[PDB]
């Protein structure tokens, strides 16, 4: 969200007609190689349609759930919630390797809800019906 | 043009776009 | 070692050198393999044996100067051992092989075996640690600004019109020649046994390209000034004897557009270039018509373009308005672009490492090279 | 959803775009898929790799072009998602499909399966919430107003009546043929090579694309205009290159009546809504006759209804009034008449809801796309 928000401000700055004059001026005394090192050797552009291809897949996701949650049905139907999310796969073309260790982060930070949330009975000593039904829901 | 004095072979006197006499 | 990349405007009959960034390349000089041929007589004779730069542009009188770039095509690969070696020279460079990058660059349609045996110089005797080699006419686009022109480019003995668009691979409609103004001043060689100027001496023929480039304009009007009485411009030698000229000054340079007058077959630059314009597209080649870059230092004439406008106008129809881009330095454009685009980051999938083409082969490069 | 509901202008040979309330469908645009014909070594050039917009509608010999609606049966899939992505272009919208009710047209008597693929495209990568994909000509018919008539569509590959009256369901009735101009104007590049014009391109067709919308015509009189000879005007290319017209320009569109030119045998749609007009009851018939409507782009020639006009004089018996409707906005009397449809409250009820919808598979909207 940084990294859009981010192009979006500091493209303004890069579409600012009066630096683009400056380069219009250096143009006209043909030094290219600023002019055209700035223009084509800046791969900004790229990285500005690859955060906007990336962009629907980079919002509304469903994460704060699993964050405010201690309830199985709860995440579990937050789970459903975040799969349906990421299906923004082909019409964002992420990295599979990087999406492969990304929902594995994801999976741990997962874990990590599920210690939150699991640190509350501990029956193993307290009732054993807590034990049946909570073990059967996670 | 420094940069066309700094070089020896290098001629002037001559604009360098030539186009037509694109009759209006 | 990645330092400021060496950018070497290489050339048919003038191959120098500069670097990246800067708009001034500091070891200017063309192409010329000379070495003398006397005995040493007399003991503290200024020696080399293999004369470039002050030393051939002061020994004029007695080097056998050769040339392995016929057409541009080199044909000898020791004289270029001994091009590099003359080039490695540090005060031809102040470096190694290994202190910079080095770009080198290249005339399209030309053969693989160039760009392996050169490889296998640059990186096996000397030991070069990045370097692409490419067509000049894409570093000309850079100075130029362009992306969408032909390049109508001549080396010495190489004339040629390069069609592109952004630069895409054309090869198809990208066309490329190999003759001028060598064969032409060897023109002007039997231009002076015909005047009755006895002359033999390559050390003769650079003063005849001093003419070349000094004493020799063009018109507009082939046959009618061919009628026309000329006026037998008198040149004077470096002794200062009386040369005459007359129209053959502008008459040596019909047959570019004449190529029979040599015997020769072909169809004169305008027609080549028209070809080009063929292969290319009705709506693409208006803006070929508007992009018309000129280059080469052998296309520095009196109207040459001018001429050729109006040769073109004979050959494209009507409604047609041509543009011609040609800037004074029409050498070092070419030198400019390299010095841009060496100067890039994204340049190193552009450049070969040293070890790549030390792993495998040339062919690797071969397909970087398309 | 509480928006503008988009318009999907869905059209054989030019697929247009907008929304409802609106009178001019947004962008307006064909089936041409191009990629570039070659590759962009140099490092400047234009990106993309795929073009639809002025990239396409600007450059088109540099680029692969393609049309994958086989008389109006669209075979790529992952190129109509691009191009759906470029529905959602900065220029095009900057929305999200569930952002906007969205609504699409199509011919009748479709494959399911193509329903099934936009299901998957506007249900997995796109999520309208609110989509309904129906036919075309009830679209005209909002747009006349009329709610009996025949409406003949006019596509490139795509042409035939739909006799229609009220919204009546007669499948059996109304006729649907596909076939229009498309190899008309390639019949005409058969006529190129029997003129001599080596045309090969898409983009060549398109500039007889270009003729055939603009220099074509119907002459009512068949072979006493065909016999004669014409002055073959000339016509002028991108560059301006003169090429005659010639008799073509009404000789080729008879085979729109004279399918047999082709070889395929089929009758000249006129026909085929006489046969529509046979399956109807006869002073029904006559309201259609009265009830006639003309829309599609190919509608667009000199003559035209004219000639079809002589045509069922010729077909239907006396005493028969034939009224025409020939809208000057063919292809925007869908358009406009699909911004009619969804803008109104009872179409809330021809859609299915999304998710349910997905669960719903596809053979519920496919019966209740009736
Ligand atoms: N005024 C001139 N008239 C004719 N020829 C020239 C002139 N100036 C330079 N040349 C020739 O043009 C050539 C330079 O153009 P370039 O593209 O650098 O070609 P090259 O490949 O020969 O170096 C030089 O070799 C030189 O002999
Ligand atoms: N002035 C014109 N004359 C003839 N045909 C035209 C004209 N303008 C557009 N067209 C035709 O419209 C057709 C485009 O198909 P289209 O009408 O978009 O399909 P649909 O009828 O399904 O919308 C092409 O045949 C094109 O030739």
């Amino acid at each position: 969200l940084n990294l859009e928000r981010a192009l979006y401000r500091i493209q303004e700055k890069r579409e600012s007609p009066e630096v683009l004059l400056t380069l219009d001026i250096l143009k006209h005394g043909k030094r290219f190689h600023a002019t055209v090192s700035f223009d084509t050797d800046t791969g900004l552009k790229q990285a500005l349609e690859t955060v906007n291809d990336y962009n629907p897949l980079m919002k509304d996701f469903p994460l704060n759930d699993l964050l405010s949650a201690t309830e199985l049905d709860k995440i579990r139907q937050a789970l459903v919630a975040i799969f349906t999310h990421l299906r923004k796969i082909r019409n964002t073309k992420y990295p599979i390797q990087r999406a492969l260790r990304l929902v594995e982060a994801i999976s741990r930070d997962l874990s990590s809800q599920l210690l939150k949330v699991l640190g509350t009975r501990k029956l193993m000593h307290v009732a054993y019906e807590e034990f049946e039904k909570v073990m059967v829901a996670c | 043009d420094p940069k066309y004095a700094d070089l020896p072979g290098i001629a002037r006197n001559e604009p360098d776009v030539y186009e037509t006499s694109d009759l209006p | 070692i990645a330092n400021q990349p060496v950018v070497i405007d290489n050339g048919s009959g003038v191959i120098k050198a500069g670097f990246a960034g800067d708009q001034i390349p500091k070891y200017c000089f063309p192409n010329y393999v000379g070495r003398p041929k006397h005995v040493r007589v007399m003991a503290g004779a200024l020696e080399g044996d293999i004369f470039i730069g002050p030393k051939a542009e002061e020994h004029r009188g007695l080097l056998s100067i050769r040339y392995p770039m016929e057409h541009g095509i080199v044909k000898d690969w020791n004289d270029m051992e001994r091009i590099w070696q003359y080039v490695y020279s540090k005060d031809q460079l102040q470096t190694f092989s290994e202190e910079h990058p080095v770009l080198l660059t290249e005339a399209p349609l030309n053969p693989r075996k160039n760009r392996e045996r050169a490889a296998e110089v640059f990186f096996e005797t000397f030991n070069v640690p990045a370097l692409f080699i490419s067509m000049q006419a894409v570093l000309s686009l850079y100075a130029t600004g362009r992306t969408t022109g032909v390049v109508l480019d001549s080396g010495d003995g190489v004339t040629h019109a390069v069609p592109i668009y952004e630069g895409f691979a054309m090869p198809h409609s990208i066309m490329r020649i190999d003759i001028a103004g060598r064969d032409v001043s060897r023109f002007l060689r039997l231009y002076l046994r015909k005047e009755g100027y006895d002359f033999h001496s390559s050390s003769e023929f650079e003063i005849v390209k001093a003419i070349k480039e000094r004493a020799c304009y063009l018109s507009i009007n082939p046959q009618k000034d061919e009628t026309l009485e000329t006026e037998k411009a008198q040149y004077y030698l470096p002794d200062g004897s009386t040369i005459e000229i007359g129209p053959s000054r502008f008459r040596a340079p019909e047959l570019l557009f004449r190529p029979d007058l040599i015997g020769e077959e072909s169809e004169g630059i305008h027609e080549v270039l028209v070809f080009a314009i063929q292969k290319s597209d009705m709506d693409l080649r208006r803006t070929l018509f508007s992009n018309i870059v000129l280059s080469g230092g052998s296309t520095l004439f009196k109207g040459f373009g001018d001429r050729l406008l109006s040769e073109v106008k004979k050959l494209a129809p009507k409604d047609v308005k041509i543009r011609i881009s040609a800037p004074q330095e029409r050498l070092y454009s070419t030198w400019i672009g390299g010095s841009i685009l060496a100067s890039l980051d994204t340049f190193k999938k552009m450049w070969v490492s040293k070890k790549e083409y030390e792993e495998d082969g040339a062919r690797s490069i071969h397909r970087k090279t398309f």
